[PDB]
RNA sequence: CGGUCCGGCCGGGAACUCAAAGGAGACUGCCAGUGAUAAACUGGAGGAAGGUGGGGAUGACGUCAAGUCAUCAUGCCCUUACGACCAGGGCUACACACGUGCUACAAUGGCGCAUACAAAGAGAAGCGACCUCGCGAGAGCAAGCGGACCUCAUAAAGUGCGUCGUAGUCCGGAUUGGAGUCUGCAACUCGACUCCAUGAAGUCGGAAUCGCUAGUAAUCGUGGAUCAGAAUGCCACGGUG
């Protein structure tokens, strides 16, 4: 049918490297690649008190940005499927394979 | 927190996994269903014979490192102080100071 | 502004008449950022204050302002250990601002039903050289004439 | 005019005039006017006497009048004579429904006294 | 042909397509009077094609998202100015002097820690 | 203000009450279950309800049915 | 005044994270706790191995740990039996299969963690604090550091009233985010309480 | 541009909004004048932006033996108790005084009907649609959604029409009585919410005092953390202004 790949990471350079690796794996296999479409970034935020006792007015605001990429292959030759299903990507990147 | 407080939390988690996972879910199901035995389902009396610590509502989220019962964050499982300590040392992935 | 010399912000003209005076009047009458609520009041008051006289609207509003506009006011001063009141000459922009603010506070201190009616009556009184806005202008001029020695 | 609820309602919109009865709020007033067949925006004047008799016939279904005062007095008296927690809170003029007494009990305690 | 211009304000972004000749204005499949019941919002939208004499000389097709009444009206004004400069490019000086080519960058200031609002600080007691 | 799926009563107190009514008049019932609802079969018995330090004797009457036991044992001393 | 943590303020700017995995909310706290336990065990076991930094990354269904140490032969040992024993228990702590790499710290005199550890060890050996601080500063500066300052605090030399002392050489621009500032701390547990040591090492910008 | 149940919905298109990665752009760079021919300052052009463009993070040496031994770590005392387990109670008391807020005293408003325009977020022992039942809180059944897709989720001030007509009122909602819903072993002390009923003070606040310089104050809604349940607090978001 068709395979879409959802990539998640906290660093955007890492997710871009992973997406580049994926599109090279696919195009060098001879499949067609739709993407990579940059999906909106989900940035969680946290506000914590930096004092051990009181001092509520003293706080630090932290955040975690989750970067999203979507890669679609329209006709996934068996070559493409079993090529990408054994790709080696960075540790901080989460990859989903939907069929 | 004291050692006894952490031991209490551990025991409560264990009891909640043992009983309320299946038995108390069944009993509360019998209690909430309107179609079943509107007179003597007997489930209400059996729900109180179970240990109290088996109720998940009696668990208190404490920092996984210190046991602090206040300022907890479910995302990290730590209190605000230990969250900040780990964040500044670069031990929480992706977390950094925010500005906008 | 200890050192700050400051410019001027862009006030938009009135949608109905195209006057900056009426726009600032609506701004002064506005509360809680409800500009549409204040514009209806000002327009109803100007309409009601139009048929009475006969000189359209803008003209009636300016005639009402001419009687409330203060020429000279007193500025408190602490030099000789007591309340000095030096009568200073009012600038035209501050003149219009004071006139409009006085008319609004006088209309809000009235017993009529709606703010449109209160405004219409206050403006008609001002055109007739009476009311509480003209009263306040005469109070200010009186206080200036009393302290003319301190110019 | 006058209703089975002795009280005399003012001559104004029927939905609001019927509120003067002790025990009839806005919802019950609307329900009375609906079950009777009278519009809500009509004054008490312009109402025929046959229409006021109709309103009386409908308000007779509710316990809304010194009768209701009696039922409320009976409940508070039962609470006080029972000696329960709410009975004691009623005896001492203190808030009954868990409100704080450190500050802000001025409706039950009245004007403050040093 | 269509001359396009993108206008923006606080949270709004208007897509304005102008075409040669008529007095028609359509905002989001609605007329100007239907879309803007506030007369200031209509005066702001009509404002740029008044310095340049266009009564029934340009047809406007507008869509706008985000923001409120005034933000959307300012975004439409900005987009109309941009489309007019795309259409003639000699009207640049007039729309500059009027102040319409400037993007109003006034955004809502964020809420800060320890303050009740962007600048509103809590009530201070000394003694 | 508990749902309408039946009132609550602690089971130990329930069995104590049945044993007390089936065996005839007895001594006051010492209990800590201030949260139990007073049932009609408790009319006539005197339940000693804990209030924090003592067990306050509460002679149950028909007018008390529906209340919780702790409603008749004040926990705070104020003079 | 209180200063921002110089490491955390530069995370993503010029400083990398010590934990580089991705996880959702479900496994985030579990991974954090497991990383904490792994780092704790490794710091306790390799106390005499000059371990300066423990980087933890979690591939798909495993964990690999990189130990930055200035004594790699001690961590590895004869025929790697020691690092094998370390891996076999890191795998138990983390639950998933484990892998351990050893990264050498070529210049221990330029690592803030190792300098702080050296100073705290000297303080616990009853060595004069001024001497230790100046030796650390000199060793770091003669090895090409652009700047260094170390600071010790709390009952120095057994004093009844605590005191904070700091020595500074070169350039330490804590307000420049482009500045590569290596910062770490350590505590000396003495007979008179805790003495906290802080070290800043500046290694240039960009 | 074709088709259309008029719904970007479906062929399609890659233009535009937008998404998110890279780049450009602002430097007193240019012009004029002043100025020790210096640094700079005043104005102008151009430009989306002009003079550290707006906001944030960033807090020097030190001061207050300032706060925290109750996050944590750490250099006298207890130890069949100053340790540990349990049930109930208390932290929620109440003559009173203070700080910080919310709601008001109304007509720039209350109520009724109709209708318009956001942004930012959260969600798997979770968010939970549609439909049915209930006056309602909710209940039953049961999709979709680890989510630019599904759900929370109807923005509200606003606008149109009607009414109220200055009164302790169709303002105000306190308090109290009755009847319920949900969470939870369990709502008595001591939960939140709904319905019916009741309708305190309050008609703009003494001495005094606070915040705020522009998308700011003022006002209007929205979301999140903690959390089984329990926000008028906190943290954030946009509308009008």
């Amino acid at each position: 049918q068709r395979i879409r790949i959802r990539l998640k990471a906290f660093d955007h350079r890492l997710i871009d490297q992973a997406t580049a690796e994926i599109v090279e794996t696919a195009k060098r296999t001879g499949a067609q690649v739709r993407g990579p479409i940059p999906l909106p970034t989900r940035k969680e935020r946290f506000t914590v008190l930096i004092s051990p006792h009181v001092n509520k007015d003293a706080r630090d605001q932290y955040e975690i940005r989750t970067h999203l990429r979507l890669v679609d292959i329209v006709e996934p030759t068996e070559k493409t499927v079993d090529a990408l299903m054994r790709l080696d990507l960075a540790a901080g990147v989460d990859v989903q394979i939907s069929l | 927190a004291k050692q006894s407080m952490k031991a209490r939390e551990v025991k409560r988690v264990a009891l909640a996994d043992k009983y309320f996972a299946k038995r108390a879910e069944l009993k509360a199901i019998i209690s909430d269903v309107n179609a079943s035995d509107e007179d003597r389902w007997n489930a209400v009396l059996k729900l109180q014979t179970l240990p109290r610590d088996s109720s998940p509502s009696r668990q208190r989220n404490r920092c996984r490192q210190t046991g602090r019962p206040h300022g907890f964050l479910r995302k990290f499982g730590l209190s605000r102080i230990k969250v900040r300590e780990a964040a500044m040392r670069g031990e929480i992935p992706g977390l950094k100071k925010a500005s906008w | 502004p200890r050192r700050r010399v400051i410019g001027q912000r862009k006030i938009l003209p009135d949608p109905k008449f195209g006057s900056e005076l009426l726009a600032k009047f609506v701004n002064i009458l506005m509360v809680d950022g409800k500009k549409s609520t204040a514009e209806s009041i000002v327009y109803s008051a100007l309409e009601t204050l139009a048929q009475r006289s006969g000189k359209s609207e803008l003209e009636a509003f300016e005639v009402a302002l001419e009687n409330v506009r203060p020429t000279v006011e007193v500025k408190s001063r602490r030099v000789g250990g007591s309340t000095y009141q030096v009568p200073v000459e009012v600038r035209p922009v501050r003149r219009n601002a004071l006139a409009m603010r006085w008319i609004v506070e006088a209309a809000r201190k009235r017993g009529d039903k709606s703010m449109a009616l209160r405004l219409a009556n206050e403006l008609s009184d001002a055109a007739e050289n009476k009311g509480t806005a003209v009263k306040k202008r005469e109070d200010v001029h009186r206080m200036a004439e009393a302290n003319k020695a301190f110019a | 005019a006058r209703i089975a609820g002795i009280n005399i309602p003012d001559h104004k919109h029927a939905v609001i005039a019927l509120t003067s009865i002790y025990g009839v709020g806005k919802t019950r007033s609307k329900a009375i006017l609906a079950a009777a067949g009278i519009a809500e925006d009509v004054k008490i004047s312009e109402l025929s006497e046959g229409q006021i008799d109709t309103l009386r016939d409908e308000v007779a279904k509710f316990v809304v009048e010194g009768d209701l005062r009696r039922e409320i007095s009976m409940s508070i008296k039962r609470l006080m004579d029972l000696g329960c927690y709410r009975g004691l809170r009623h005896r001492r003029g203190l808030p009954v429904r868990g409100q704080r007494t450190k500050t802000n009990a001025r409706t039950r305690k009245g004007p403050r006294k040093p | 042909n269509q001359y396009y211009g993108t206008g923006r304000r606080k949270s709004s972004a208007a897509r304005v397509f102008i075409k040669p000749g008529n007095g028609k204005i359509v905002i989001n499949q609605r007329s100007l009077e239907q879309y803007f019941g506030r007369e200031t919002a209509r005066m702001v939208v009509r404002q740029p094609l008044e310095l340049v004499d266009m009564v029934e000389k340009l047809d406007l097709y507008i869509t706008v998202k985000g923001g409120g009444i005034s933000g959307q009206a300012g975004a439409i004004r900005h987009g109309i100015t941009r489309a007019l400069m795309e259409y003639d490019e000699s009207l640049r000086s007039e729309l500059r002097k009027a102040g319409f080519v400037t993007r109003d960058a006034r955004q809502v200031e964020r809420k800060k820690v320890g303050l009740r609002k962007a600048r509103r600080r809590p009530q201070f007691s000394k003694r | 203000r508990s749902l309408k799926k039946g009132p609550f009563i602690d089971l130990h107190l329930l069995k104590k009450v049945e044993k007390a009514v089936e065996s005839g008049d007895k001594k006051p019932l010492r209990t800590w279950s201030r949260r139990s609802t007073i049932f009609p079969n408790m009319i006539g018995l005197t339940i000693a309800v804990h209030n924090g330090r003592q067990h306050v004797p509460v002679f149950v009457t028909d007018e008390m049915v529906g209340h919780k036991l702790g409603e008749f044992a004040p926990t705070r001393t104020y003079r | 005044g209180q200063k921002v943590h110089p490491n955390g303020i530069r995370l993503g700017i010029v400083k990398p994270w010590n934990s580089t995995w991705f996880a959702n909310t479900k496994e985030f706290a579990d991974n954090l706790d497991s990383d904490f336990k792994v780092r704790q065990y490794l710091t306790k076991e390799l106390a005499k191995a000059s371990v300066s930094r423990i980087v933890i990354e979690r591939p798909a269904k495993s964990i690999r740990v990189t130990i930055h140490t200035a004594r790699p032969g001690i961590v590895i040992g004869k025929k790697g039996e020691d690092v094998e024993k370390l891996r076999k228990v890191v795998a138990d702590i983390a639950g998933v299969p484990a892998q351990i790499n050893i990264a050498e710290v070529r210049k221990p005199e330029l690592d803030a963690k190792l300098v702080a550890d050296s100073i705290t060890s000297q303080l616990e050996r009853r060595v004069m604090f001024r001497r230790a601080m100046k030796r650390a500063v000199q060793n770091a500066m003669r090895l090409g550091a652009k700047g260094i300052k170390v600071e010790v605090s709390g009952r120095l030399g057994g004093a009844e009233i605590a005191r904070t002392e700091w020595y500074r050489e070169g350039r330490v621009p804590l307000h420049t985010l482009r500045a590569d500032i290596d910062y770490n701390t350590s505590e000396a547990h003495t007979t008179y309480g805790v003495i906290g040591v802080k070290v800043w090492i500046f290694k240039g910008e960009i």
